[PDB]
């Protein structure tokens, strides 16, 4: 009946054999031949042929001849002057051809039956022709391929092992272990970045479905492939085909059943005949919405199709819809007489407008035609101003509607408490995909939510739960103290560099925002920050400060929303005061000053400069954002990890801003560090139980501190999560470190162990004790004033401070031989090219990089005493940028740091040094093998800027010696000179 | 390929290693004889259309960076085939 | 097609050297590479187009900074709103225009 | 045909012109409608079109 079924029991083989893949593809052999697939066995190119026109005659009803097969395999079907993308393009879009038959007529070719599925005809063939394979032809035309693998091969390695001519119309690369399975599309990167597009068939409770039998069993059924190899997949203009994940086309499919049987049962214009679906925000609802809305075009006595979103996503998305081509993106804008000629122009089958658009409609216009006609309607993002009054139009002024909603917001338990819900608005939950399953998922990213209890001053009034209160005696000093607001100040410019990552110069770094509740809290912080780092900056003229922005109009204006969300600003520029305005217009005018920008307060610079500002903060070249109420909804920012907070919320609108953080990015970005200066964990409950079960918080957010200090054991799954002094104490003991292990097998199990340290490293990183423990490393004896005042920064008293004393870390010296001799481990298996089964921790490698300026920042300060060993220091250090080795030796076995003074003066004297020995190594790459002066010169300085090298450039030939014409080229000396080029700028990336 | 021993008419050499050196460098093998100057000695011969399959050719190029899909310009227009024949031969 | 054969004859290099097919006004590219550092053109004059817009063309990234669009008896500084989008910090750039589009 | 206007698909005018160029008794004057072909690039697109 549908695509996505409920309930399902599940098969077990043992078996039926447990590792082989021959056997596994025997099984599948056998599973669709009881569901009604056709085992033939073709082996040839031409037998291919053959079974197609056995089909298509099957299809069409028609015959062929033999020079008119031949002519329609030539002039249509088999043209060798076409790729990919254009067969994509006819299996998609052109699947009906015009064929002259040879009694001089002429009729039409299908290719699949787009509109009765079960006619189509199945088949599924074998391997031909470095791996296993699995063909399912529909209606005799190759789409489906099924690879084999081991039963412990890495779902990594399943895409590693990448004419003729008809395999150019595969489109679901479905791989699998056995055990894991998944399906592809467009073969879109290298190994990379597969695991972006690598999605699971599941029911429609979002529960997985991994075991290749039961995959097969339920998802290979006729009518469900058929339907998502032609319903489901978008061939976005141009070179992308869109595929879905099936809860959305669960929730399509739930959607026009509910309009079938509201139809039938002609029960129309009613919640029962209406319905809602709630997805959470991050699972991609726009396409979901267009296919839903392309399916509402398809329909049979549809008449007109509304989507109605706020204001200004509208024609934003209605550009965003342009996977039709084209789509029928139609607005007045706003022409209500335009409106209403678009009613009365046919076959724009999609109709985007506003609800204000749509009430202005309905109140100015009360006679049109479309209020006896079958109407569908789609609604997204609700705000609170039309929420009902509109809707009490669409039930005064119309009479046949079919009203569905898209929403992140429910109504219903405790929102809103005075307005019609959700269900009551709409009707039943048809269909719902919860954050929690999108979250184990790796669609979004985890929470640590953390109240700093570090003040107990105002440790009572933080701790307050008195709403009444903290709504009504919110002030200026017993909630905004200058001491406090110093503190929150203090607190957070000495995190700043820890929380972003940013412990180290080379590193990557991440942008932190700030938002709060009042605007004069925001007008005390810009100058509370400003003269702070003022101070910081004079203390010892050392402290990189922090560039701070803010940005913010007018106003809690309404009401706006249920309980509790972020009341959105108005576009009125100067409605506060001049003491809040022209305070922003100098902030603007400080901004200008440093950036260069143009951007005026007015009516038109003012909202230019919040897109200018949304654009600029995106790229980590603006520190620290101070928020009052945007950038909460709707931006988002995929290098943000850390947000902190000043401010009491509520049940989503909570979830809203904590959505601003979550988006995934790499490796390194794990979860997001919610920072709050006021305890919200009881709201955070609030909204996990309202989302789901007390199981639910434990799958969203962490675990404590110590639980993985010493790990813990997951109590649903079982695993070791082993601890980071336990893996300390394991590489300790089992190794004796640095570099005595020479068995392979122990070499991959070193790796695997210093893999799994390192990423319980990264995960510990965002944890505050652990950063004190870590900075504990840096001990005085005594100096008992430089240690109380690193203890107060760190708000350490003694007695913790006996336990951190007595709890050891081990040595940075053995990291240092451990990371090296990873690295070499890494560059040994760089080489030729049991060691294809690795796993290899390249991220963080990436990651905590030096860039030379903290390693002669070290060498200056090496005084000066030692003068030998230091450069032993500086080739234990060397590792990364490894490469760059011997002259960095180079330039202090030369020269003498006596003639140094200071870092600056060495570190120019490091880049003379190095551009001088750049020249002369480079004359020596000319003379060695006839290199031609100006031609390789030219080509190597283009290499440098361009900051790699190639085998294009393809004019190197003129800085080749004598001659590549001649067919006994042997790469003489091609390769040679390449290797020693590639070499010359790995030796020179970026210096001179 | 011949700037040095230059030839007039060419061989079947069959080097694909060394044939895919230009279609990395020019990024098209033109062919083994599918050049103009070895056409050029078979002019007025029966039939003309393996032009349409010589543009098969240059237009492999998917490694790398391809910059073909180009030479759709000579279609068929064109009466009969005797036509195409004496018309694109002179 | 005779621009592509046009810029191969004259001995050029194959490394990234090409254009791509579209309209300027509707498919802008390529924004990601890069602000460019000289451009030349010779844009047609009078080129009317669709208005005044329905898409959301105001709120792209180069008329916005404008203040309004370029109608369509007036369809010239489109071009040349899109070829001052595309430029570096210091080069220059040069466009033609005919001297009818004086306050128009 | 101007009931099912609008409905898939449009080709049959093709055959349309079949029914008229029979005419062999007597003196044809046929073999004449050969001027609506199909240009045209998918399907629906001719259909769309014809039908406008």
């Amino acid at each position: 009946n549908f695509i996505v079924l409920d309930k399902y029991i599940k098969a077990e083989p043992t078996g039926d054999s447990y590792q082989s893949e021959s056997d596994l593809e025997r099984e599948l052999i056998q599973d669709l031949r009881n569901q009604g697939y056709e085992f033939i066995s073709v082996k040839s190119q031409s037998a291919m042929l053959a079974n197609v026109r056995e089909q298509l005659q099957n299809l069409n009803g028609v015959v062929f001849n033999d020079s008119e097969w031949r002519r329609f395999t030539e002039q249509y079907l088999d043209n060798p002057s076409d790729g990919i993308l254009d067969k994509t393009r006819k299996i998609h879009i052109d699947y009906i051809c015009d064929f002259i038959f040879d009694d001089e007529r002429l009729e039409n070719i299908y290719l699949i039956d787009k509109k009765n599925l079960m006619r189509n005809k199945v088949q599924i063939i074998q391997q031909f022709e470095n791996r296993y394979d699995v063909t399912i032809l529909v209606n005799g035309l190759p789409l489906v391929q099924i690879e084999l693998k081991k039963r412990g091969v890495a779902i990594r390695e399943a895409f590693n092992q990448i004419e003729n001519s008809l395999f150019k119309y595969l489109q679901l690369f479905v791989i699998s272990n056995g055990t894991d399975t998944r399906y592809f599309a467009n073969t879109t990167k290298r190994d990379k970045n597969s695991f972006d597009f690598t999605m699971n068939w599941a029911k429609s409770d979002n529960t997985l479905i991994k075991d290749l039998k039961d995959f097969t069993a339920t998802c290979f059924q006729k009518h469900t492939l058929l339907n998502v190899l032609v319903n489901y997949s978008v061939f976005d203009s141009s070179q992308t085909l869109l595929v879905m994940r099936p809860y959305q086309i669960a929730a399509t499919e739930r959607i026009l059943w509910k309009i079938k049987s509201s139809f039938t049962a002609k029960n129309w214009s009613k919640p029962e005949s209406g319905g809602y679906i709630w997805h959470t925000t991050g699972s991609g609802k726009t396409l979901t919405s267009f296919k839903a809305a392309r399916l509402a075009t398809e329909l049979d006595f549809i008449d007109k199709v509304f989507f109605v979103v706020d204001r200004k996503d509208l024609d934003y998305q209605t550009m965003k819809e342009y996977q039709r081509f084209s789509p029928d993106s139609v607005n007045g804008s706003e022409n209500t007489a335009g409106l209403k000629r678009n009613l009365d122009k046919d076959d724009n089958k999609i109709i985007v407008t506003t609800i204000q658009k749509l009430n202005n409609l309905m109140k100015a216009e009360s006679d049109l035609p479309v209020y006896n006609q079958q109407v569908v309607f789609i609604f997204d993002e609700c705000h609170r101003s039309q929420f009902g009054e509109a809707q009490k139009n669409l039930k005064k002024k119309f009479k046949r509607y079919y009203q569905f909603g898209f929403t992140g917001t429910p109504i219903f338990p405790e929102n809103a408490l005075g307005s019609e819900t959700t269900a009551s608005v709409f009707g039943r939950e048809l269909h719902s995909y919860v954050i929690t399953d999108a979250i184990r998922d790796e669609k979004v990213l985890k929470f640590k939510v953390d109240y700093n209890d570090v003040r107990p001053q105002f440790k009572s009034l933080e701790t307050e739960t008195d709403e009444k209160k903290l709504s009504a005696a919110e002030n200026q000093q017993a909630f905004l103290h200058p001491m406090r607001i110093q503190e929150i100040t203090q607190y957070i410019l000495n995190n700043f560099r820890q929380k972003t990552h940013r412990t180290f110069p080379g590193s990557k770094g991440f942008n932190a925002m700030l938002a709060v509740s009042s605007v004069d809290a925001a007008k005390a912080y810009y100058a509370t920050f400003k003269r702070l780092q003022e101070e910081a900056a004079n203390k010892s003229a050392t402290y990189k400060p922090l560039r701070i922005a803010t940005i913010f109009s007018f106003a809690a204006n309404e009401e706006q929303n249920a309980i509790g969300e972020i009341s959105d600003e108005t576009f009125d520029t100067s409605a506060m005061d001049s003491s809040a305005k022209e305070f922003l217009d100098a902030a603007i005018r400080e901004y200008n000053s440093h950036f260069k920008t143009n951007f005026s307060t007015d009516s038109n610079g003012f909202q230019n400069y919040y897109r200018d500002l949304a654009q600029r903060v995106k790229n980590q070249d603006i520190d620290l954002l101070i928020v009052v109420g945007m950038f909460l909804t709707g931006f988002d920012a995929p290098t943000l990890n850390t947000l902190f907070v000043d401010k009491n919320l509520r049940y989503h609108g909570l979830m809203q801003a904590f959505s601003r953080t979550n988006r995934i990015y790499d490796a390194t970005k794990t979860f997001g560090n919610i920072v709050t200066f006021r305890d919200l964990e009881r709201s955070t409950i609030d909204a996990i139980t309202l989302f789901g079960d007390k199981n639910t918080k434990n799958v969203v957010l962490e675990k404590s501190y110590t639980e993985y200090m010493e790990g813990f054991t997951d109590a649903a799954t079982g695993e070791a999560k082993r601890g980071f002094m336990t893996v300390v104490s394991e590489l300790e003991q089992r190794f004796p470190d640095p570099t005595s292990i020479e068995s392979e097998k122990e070499k991959k199990d070193f790796v695997k162990l210093f893999g799994e340290y390192l990423r319980a490293e990264n995960i510990l990183q965002n944890y505050d004790e652990f950063a004190t423990l870590k900075a504990l490393q840096q001990i005085d004896l005594s100096d008992p004033v430089a240690v109380e005042k690193f203890k107060a920064e760190h708000y350490v008293d003694d007695e913790k401070f006996a336990e951190l004393q007595t709890i050891r870390l081990p040595a940075d010296r053995k990291i240092q031989d451990y990371r090296s001799a990873y690295n070499d481990i890494r560059d040994w298996q760089r080489r030729e090219k049991d060691w294809d089964d690795v796993v290899f921790e390249v991220d963080l490698l990436k990651s905590q990089e030096i860039n030379l300026d903290y390693i002669l920042g070290l060498i200056f300060e090496h005084n000066r005493g030692e003068m030998i060993e230091e450069v032993k220091r500086l080739i234990r250090s060397s590792l990364g940028n490894r490469a760059k080795e011997g002259l960095v030796v180079d330039f202090i076995q030369q020269t003498n740091l006596d003639d140094l003074p200071d870092k600056a003066s060495i570190i120019d004297a490091f880049f003379t040094f190095a551009q001088r020995e750049q020249q002369r190594e480079a004359e020596a790459l000319i003379k060695e093998e006839n290199l031609n002066e100006d031609a390789a010169k030219r080509y190597i300085r283009t290499s440098l800027k361009r900051e790699y090298a190639t085998e294009n450039g393809t004019e190197l030939n003129e800085t080749l010696p004598k001659l590549s014409p001649l067919n006994p080229q042997y790469k003489t000396k091609k390769q040679a000179v390449f290797q020693k080029i590639v070499s010359f700028i790995e030796k020179f990336k970026g210096v001179g | 390929i011949e700037a040095g021993t230059d030839d007039i008419k060419d061989d079947a050499i069959k080097t694909k290693g060394y044939f895919i050196y230009p279609s990395q460098l020019f990024c098209n093998v033109a062919a083994k004889a599918n050049t103009n100057d070895r056409l050029n000695a078979d002019l007025n011969s029966i039939f003309v259309a393996i032009e349409s399959s010589a543009y098969g050719y240059p237009s492999e190029a998917d490694i790398k960076g391809l910059f073909a899909d180009f030479d759709t310009t000579s279609n068929r227009l064109g009466n009969t085939v005797k036509d195409k024949n004496a018309r694109l031969a002179a | 097609n005779l621009a592509r054969m046009n810029m191969f004859l004259h001995n050029i290099n194959y490394d990234k050297f090409d254009i791509k097919l579209g309209n300027t006004l509707t498919e802008p590219h390529f924004r990601d590479e890069k602000p460019f550092d000289a451009i030349v053109s010779n844009p047609p004059y009078s080129v009317k187009w669709i208005g005044s817009d329905d898409p959301t063309l105001i709120n792209d990234e180069r008329f916005a900074p404008a203040g309004v669009l370029a109608p369509k008896s007036k369809a010239d500084f489109a071009f040349v709103l899109h070829a001052l989008n595309y430029l570096s910090a210091k080069g220059r750039a040069a466009i033609v225009c005919f001297p009818g589009i004086f306050y128009r």
